[PDB]
RNA sequence: UUAGGCGGCCACAGCGGUGGGGUUGCCUCCCGUACCCAUCCCGAACACGGAAGAUAAGCCCACCAGCGUUCCGGGGAGUACUGGAGUGCGCGAGCCUCUGGGAAACCCGGUUCGCCGCCACC
RNA sequence: AGUGCAAGAGCAAAAGAUAGCUUGACAGUGUUCUUCCCAACGAGGAACGCUGACGCGAAAGCGUGGUCUAGCGAACCAAUU
RNA sequence: CCUGUCAAACUCCAAACUUACAGACGCCGUUUGACGCGGGGAUUCCGGUGCGCGGGGUA
């Protein structure tokens, strides 16, 4: 920018998107990675292998695309994370992909995180990823629970009409079941 | 030479054009190449690890098997057969 | 297809621009090739510009010299035309140099020594010190220039 | 466009720089929560040749807490214009700083995909005169 | 010392006082004479021409230079002239004054680098060219044969 | 790709600036702290939960060359330098001819305000 | 800028700074380069493995001392495990 | 802003050229066995000059 001897980052750093020196060590494996990302309404979990002109994603789920199965809930939260991951764990196994390691970007890996809600699915889905048990959430968390009690603290709807008052851990279970059997896309 | 040390000599071809400095692109750090791969030698000035003896840049050898994740390149030192220990990050596919 | 004469010899000549001379059959002063015009053999000619005379011959100035130096792979044997005929794809000298300029065959693969050891110019050459362009005689030449210099050689 | 082009505060420091302490008490009752240390960097004549080293403290003040201060605070300051930002900020005082920006501001302080605010978007020292002139006082 | 220990190129370029000490100062005294006030805006520009390339050693230029502008006083202390010497005495010069043991000798001076066909000397005046006599005096004090050029002036 | 995720090359992509874009779908800013988690002080950030509002930031889309960069035309320049050769010149320093290569600065005019891969998606 | 010390080189979500934790400055044994270009020569040095035991981290992974190139010593004899 | 100069231990640039590997042609080798492997025997470790490029030195 300033002058010939100016040195600008790579596009993907100046972004802000990837951190390369974690990217080097995730790719040190040589194992697929198991992308975990977030946004405000939504969880996404790609299978990324590498490519020749790029990372090439074997297999995907986003929490959108999770309604197609029967959910009529939010979906940027924990239980919608575990489900994603799970979905994509499978249409992974489905590809013929293995195992994983688990890349969470920017994101940080604090314990009960979405991220790790992903990584939990993504294993029960057949994948076999490093991991560490006690850095995951209780189950319950994973079901919805701490929300369901969230709005037993009630006097207003948690949820905008949506779907329930009350809301519903055992919607959640509803589907997990469904997507461990037979289905399309899976 | 006023000394002998590895890096005699070596302030050229272990230094970054201004432009290419900082830390390298990890997709060449991780190439994987198969025994009997023609491979040039080049050490990345941004890349510490998985170096050579300068004397051998502009060598291009041929893989022969690894160790760890370094490869084992066999190059000709004048009329000398030897074996470099080097990994991707310094390599490059020939042709 | 140029003509090659060397007209300085080894003494102090370097050992690479020697090499090329003998890679180019050419072991002795005097002595003559034919060469294709490519890529690769440019650069060889090109290297040992300053030890040799050049350049296209005219039909008939080849046919005289194959006629007068040509030699058989081995033997003494004159080339003539039965020789050609005899030996040869072609019906006789004419055929022989004519396919040589057109650079469709070669002096070897027609049982021929790849070499042309000529005689000295009756009447002496212009000089090993100064190109053509200065009136001397080393260089790529004429075509008019090659000819006087081999029909001397003859 | 407005609403999410219109001033607000984003955190109130207010800090003490002594030289080497107890005035963190009366931070604590004058804000209302915990204040922090303030390390020094290198050495000097001050006797304050100690690089890590308490030498005063800090508080930072966001939402309510930094209403419910100021609301007494720019009472006990008069001062107002040269003053002020280049960013639409000031600081008078004991020191009480006031940063002041429009919505988007997380976006350059996030982590992933951060990005360094606009000038266009920025807050210029007038358009920040405006904002807190027009809540109880006045500006020069 | 005569020039003839000095005057050639043939050394390496010796020039980096980080790595050279107790060097001379320079006596040339300035490199801008005359009415330095105003800028080039003379009808005549003459030239001095060097035509071999040399080292001229910082005592030449002073003497050069004196000798010119010293004599460019046929125009008057505050005549109506620019006259500029464009070269500076970068390449410091040394002498081994034990005999060739441990010869690298220490510094003594400075001299200027001048490539044949380059110009060391420019005037500016209006016609009334006493400079190029100011030159023919210049030349006389460096070791190179020299050519007087004139550029802007064809009022011949 | 009517806004997305992971990338390769790592400024042709930087710096600066203009215009345009969200009615159910996306990204955001945004709203909010019972939880998992969090600030040597602050739900600022991190994390979690969520849609009342907005397209003003970001982002995506279209575009501008003033700076920086890449490549090209013409000029500089077959100049500077140089591999091979010479009973060519020069007191010498050095130069010249033949042969094979061939620059930099700078000026003027174009180019460049990224290209490409995989996946997902009215 | 900083990174213990020459000089040159490397480094920015770090190789720097701060905090916390930890003792891989670990035992054993090798491959290769270097010492000694080419091209034989010891000590020493480095790079990269493996076996075993550990530290940290969610994990990939990193740790064979200090970002890299100086900081080193045979046989005999003694002490030591 | 304008204007005057430099670098063996400077570099936004940058040759000729030197060099690793590969293919092509050439030349060479398969009764003259190359390339290479193993072994016996040395001499040798005062060099000198021209040309190109040098570093030191008034030379
Ligand atoms: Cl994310
Ligand atoms: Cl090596
Ligand atoms: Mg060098
Ligand atoms: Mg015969
Ligand atoms: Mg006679
Ligand atoms: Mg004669
Ligand atoms: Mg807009
Ligand atoms: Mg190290
Ligand atoms: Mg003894
Ligand atoms: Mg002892
Ligand atoms: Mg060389
Ligand atoms: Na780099
Ligand atoms: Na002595
Ligand atoms: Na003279
Ligand atoms: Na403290
Ligand atoms: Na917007
Ligand atoms: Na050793």
């Amino acid at each position: 920018a300033t002058g010939p001897r100016y040195k600008v980052p790579m596009r993907r750093r100046r972004e802000a998107r990837t951190d390369y020196h974690q990217r080097l060590r995730l790719l040190k494996s040589g194992k697929p990675r198991l992308v975990a990302r977030k946004s405000n309404k939504h969880v996404r979990a790609q299978l990324v292998t590498l490519g020749p002109n790029g990372d090439d994603t074997l297999a995907s789920a986003h929490s959108s695309d999770l309604a197609e199965y029967g959910w009529e809930a939010p979906t940027g939260n924990m239980p919608s994370a575990y489900l994603t991951g799970l979905l994509a764990g499978l249409r992974a196994q489905e590809a013929g992909v293995e195992e994983a390691v688990l890349d969470i970007g920017l994101n940080s890996p604090t314990p009960g995180s979405k991220v790790f809600a992903i990584q939990e699915g993504a294993i029960d889905a057949g994948l076999d990823i490093p991991h560490n048990d006690d850095v995951l959430a209780d189950w319950q968390r994973t079901r919805g629970a701490h929300i369901a009690e969230y709005d037993e603290q009630l006097e207003e709807p948690l949820y905008s009409g949506d779907f329930d008052a009350a809301d519903l851990p055992e919607h959640f279970d509803e589907l997990r079941e469904t997507l461990l059997d037979g289905d399309i896309e899976l | 030479p006023s000394s002998n040390g590895p890096l005699e000599g070596t302030r050229g071809k272990l230094k970054n054009k201004p432009r290419d400095r900082g830390t390298s692109p990890p997709q060449r750090a991780v190439e994987e190449f198969d025994d009997g791969e023609k491979v040039h030698l080049k050490i990345d000035p941004s890349v510490p690890n998985g170096r050579f003896h300068p004397r051998f840049d502009g060598q291009t050898g041929t893989v022969e098997g690894k160790q760890g994740d370094a490869y084992k390149v066999d190059i000709v030192d004048g009329g000398k057969e030897k074996t470099i220990i080097v990994t991707a990050a310094h390599l490059r596919r020939q042709e | 297809m140029h003509a090659l004469v060397q007209l300085r010899g080894e003494v102090n000549m370097h050992t690479d621009i020697q090499d090329t001379l003998e890679m180019l059959n050419i072991h002795h002063v005097n002595h003559c090739t034919l060469v294709p015009e490519t890529d690769a053999y440019r650069g060889m000619v090109a290297k040992v510009n300053d030890f040799v005379a050049f350049g296209e011959p005219s039909q008939e100035t080849l046919e005289t010299v194959l006629a007068t130096r040509a030699e058989p792979l081995e033997g003494d044997a004159d080339v003539d035309d039965e020789w050609v005929a005899e030996h040869t794809d072609y019906d006789d000298i004419s055929g022989l140099a004519f396919a040589l300029l057109s650079e469709e065959t070669t002096l070897r693969e027609q049982g021929l020594s790849p070499t042309l050891r000529l005689h000295p110019p009756r009447g002496g050459h212009d000089g090993v010190k100064h190109p053509v362009k200065e009136g001397g005689q080393l260089g790529k030449h004429d075509t008019e220039g090659i000819d006087d210099l081999l029909e001397a050689m003859r | 466009f407005h609403e999410m082009r219109e001033p607000r505060i984003e955190k109130v420091v207010v800090h003490m720089g002594i030289g080497h302490a107890n005035a963190e008490d009366i931070l604590g009752e004058i804000t209302g929560q915990m204040p922090v240390r303030t390390k020094a960097k290198r050495t000097v004549g001050e006797f304050d040749i100690r690089e890590g080293d308490p030498i005063g403290a800090k508080v930072t003040l966001r939402d309510e807490m930094a209403e419910e201060f100021l609301q007494t605070a720019l009472p006990l300051a008069e001062l107002a214009t040269s003053q002020f930002d280049d960013t639409g900020n000031f600081s008078f005082g004991l020191d009480v700083t006031v940063n002041l920006v429009r919505p988007g501001y997380r976006v350059a302080k996030r982590d992933k995909a951060s990005r360094s605010i606009p000038t266009k978007h920025r807050l210029n020292p007038a358009d920040a005169v405006a904002f807190i002139e027009s809540t109880y006082d006045v500006e020069v | 010392k005569p020039g003839a220990m000095y005057r050639n190129s043939s050394k390496p370029a010796y020039t980096r006082r980080e790595y050279i000490s107790g060097i001379p100062g320079k006596k040339i005294a300035q490199f801008d004479m005359g009415n330095n006030g105003a800028g080039p805006t003379y009808p005549a520009q003459v030239e001095l021409v060097v035509e071999k390339p040399v080292q001229i050693r910082h005592n030449a230029l002073e003497a050069a230079r004196v000798a010119a502008n010293r004599y460019v006083q046929n125009s008057g202390a505050a005549a109506n002239y620019k006259f500029r010497i464009r070269k500076f005495p970068f390449h410091v010069i040394r002498e081994n004054k034990d005999g060739m043991r441990a010869p690298f000798g220490k510094p003594v001076g400075t001299a200027a680098r001048v490539h044949g066909a380059n110009h060391i000397f420019i005037a500016w005046v209006n016609p009334d060219p006493n400079v190029e006599e100011a030159w023919r005096r210049a030349k006389m004090k460096v070791t190179p044969t020299i050519n007087i050029d004139s550029s802007p002036a064809g009022n011949a």
